[PDB]
DNA sequence: CGGGAATTCC
DNA sequence: CGGGAATTCCC
């Protein structure tokens, strides 16, 4: 029955909101399937379907409770600013959003905005003319959330609609979000990669130094880490010592002690940036290791 | 016209001028906004020291049978049309872009400014802010070319002194005005000070070719050239823009020696030197090796 | 569909 | 204020 669906997922972090002042093309939310070579979008799906139908999809508040949003998301197809509404054939009961995109509002605008956008979601809908009385509790809701609203990151909320007999949409559905997606830009949100290291032979005990290059990072929320656990875990830190975190992008450190006991032929493991808190991660790069002499 | 003929009348004794002792230092000091709220700067004088950081001083010449005299810094840009420097010049004693001592000229004639720091206006304002105080007639030239042609260096600027003498009699002359060793913002990448902040090894053999990373303060990728030079040579390793890490990092080629082995190594200074102006950097200690070293 | 300059804020 | 970093804009 009014069953749905998200098949493909939004990419968590990578995309970059948008400023106005950037504006409405520079790109489409991809997915996380989503690579060269074939690219990928939010899609979302509708099993036991009842015929044709839409799907208004809009950006709620990360807080696990479903609620509006002040960052608009814009596009093609949307509701100049708010909600992007498809439709889908009889047969494919699957929506795809390509182009799709998100304004970010400044902070110091999130304001006049959020409160206006909730002006709409009375007085716009329901009888006109709104009252004092209301005015009063929309600037409430308002900045009773300012704080509770991660500026940074967001999720959609794609909910599908039917028509109520009478040709004529309005049928709800079971409304799912997509799991949220940082802006590529946040200082505490985009993606703890790695662009390259300078000597990649490591050593064997545990103290080598070795330049690392990367991507903006915070002073702390931040640590290098190496393994290869088939067995049940095991991990290796580098230096925790700030004074070596040069600039945001980058960081140099002395490689740990793998309790590599069997110092038999060479073994090569893996190696990734990792963050605290967020708990983030890279690709796989290979660190060789060597037999002392 | 002309009001008297060269009559021995002055006779090499009179004629008062100024003079800049020490020059604020050229680049290092960060301008700010009005929006950072600030009132009080640092500049210091162009060859200071992290320890008594010397200021910017200057004296009067020829002063003598003068009672008192004031003394007027003020912004303006670089090149020939020193026009009024949008930028003011914020501190003590300082109204709008202008600082003011009334420095006793005979007791002491010299002023020695603290704190001193300028104020960059955003770019949108620029001109009219240019516009305010030409009104308020602010000019130590009267030039004032808006509208055509304009491009001005929101990085660097030149502090005018016109020094006013005052006398018994209704005879308050003006000297000359006075140009300052320009300055430059550090918080601009393209004027900044150069500085590298760490380099891999400090042996590397002369045959060259090793590849080295080096982390310094933000830089111009398509606009930055590390250098080996020294007496007698002076060879530049090779990269290109994509081993410019984010401004802040470096991945470049040791270049090969200028064709030499001879017996024990030979150490080298290493700095940058930017492809636009010149201006280089504290070099660090690298060395070269003769050649392979095959032996037990 | 990224890099980094220009501004603000802590 | 210094010194750094987050934020908004402009290529």
């Amino acid at each position: 029955g009014p069953y749905l669906v998200i098949v493909e997922q939004p990419k968590q972090r990578g995309f970059r909101f948008r400023y106005g002042c950037e504006g409405p093309s520079h790109g489409g939310l991809p997915g996380a399937s989503s690579e060269k070579g074939r690219k990928t979008y939010p899609t979302v799906k509708i099993c036991n379907y009842e015929g044709p139908a839409k799907i208004e999809v809009d950006l709620v508040t990360h807080s696990d409770p479903p609620r509006a949003h002040a960052h608009s998301l814009v596009g093609k197809q949307c509701s100049e600013l708010g909600i992007c509404a498809v439709s889908v054939g009889p047969k494919d009961m699957t929506a795809q959003f390509n182009n799709l995109g998100v304004l970010h509002v400044t902070k110091k605008n999130m304001m006049g905005t959020m409160i206006q956008k909730l002006q709409r979601q009375r007085l716009r809908s329901r009888p006109q003319g709104l009252t004092e009385a209301e005015q009063r509790e929309l600037e409430q809701e308002a900045k009773e959330l300012k704080k509770v609203m991660d500026l940074s990151i967001v999720r959609l909320r794609f909910s599908a609609f039917l028509r109520d007999s009478d040709g004529s949409f309005s049928l709800p559905l079971k409304p799912v979000i997509s799991q949220p997606i940082h802006d590529s830009k946040s200082p505490g949100a985009s993606n703890l990669k790695i662009s390259r290291m300078d000597k990649t032979a490591g050593s064997v005990r545990g103290g080598d130094e070795v330049y690392l290059l990367c991507d903006k990072v915070q002073k702390d929320d931040i640590e290098v880490r190496f393994y290869e656990d088939d067995e049940n875990g095991w991990q290796a830190f580098g230096d925790f010592s700030p004074t070596d975190v040069h600039k945001q992008y980058a960081i140099v450190f002395r490689t740990p002690p793998y309790h590599k006991m069997k110092i038999e032929r060479p073994v090569t493991v893996f190696l990734q940036l990792k963050r605290k808190r967020g708990g983030d991660v890279s690709d796989s790069k290979q660190f060789t290791y060597y037999p002392l002499v | 016209s002309c009001t008297l003929g060269r009559l021995v009348s002055p006779g090499p004794c009179p004629r008062p001028y100024l003079v800049i002792t020490e020059q604020p230092k050229q680049r290092g000091m960060r301008f700010r906004y009005e929006c950072e709220g600030r009132s009080a700067g640092s500049i210091l004088g162009e060859s200071s020291t992290e320890a008594s950081k010397t200021q910017p001083a200057i004296e009067l010449r020829d002063c003598g049978g003068l009672r008192e005299v004031e003394v007027t810094a003020c912004l303006v840009w670089k090149d020939w049309p020193h026009r009024v420097h949008p930028h003011s010049l914020v501190g003590k004693d300082c109204t709008d872009g202008v600082c003011r001592v009334r420095l006793r000229p005979h007791v002491s004639p010299r002023h020695s400014f603290n704190n001193l720091g300028i104020q960059c206006v955003r770019k949108k304002e620029i001109e009219a802010a240019i516009e305010r105080k030409i009104q308020l007639g602010i000019d130590p030239y009267n030039a004032g070319s808006l509208k055509n042609h304009q491009e001005v260096d929101m990085n660097v600027v030149r502090i005018c002194f016109q020094a006013s003498y005052r006398d018994q009699q209704g005879h308050l002359h003006r000297m000359d005005p006075i140009l300052s060793e320009p300055v430059y913002d550090k918080k601009s990448t393209n004027t900044s000070e150069l500085r590298i902040c760490r380099i891999n090894k400090e042996s590397g053999p002369c045959t060259g070719g090793e590849e080295l990373y080096l982390l310094c303060d933000k830089v111009q990728k398509e606009d930055i050239s590390v250098v080996f030079s020294t007496a007698s040579w002076e060879g530049r390793a090779d990269f290109s823009q994509a081993d410019v890490h984010r401004q802040i990092a470096i991945v470049f080629k040791t270049p090969p020696y200028e064709d030499l082995e001879i017996s024990e190594p030979v150490t080298v200074n290493v700095f940058l030197q930017r492809l636009t102006d010149g201006v280089c950097s504290e070099p660090l200690p690298f060395t070269y090796l003769p050649r392979d070293h095959d032996s037990y």
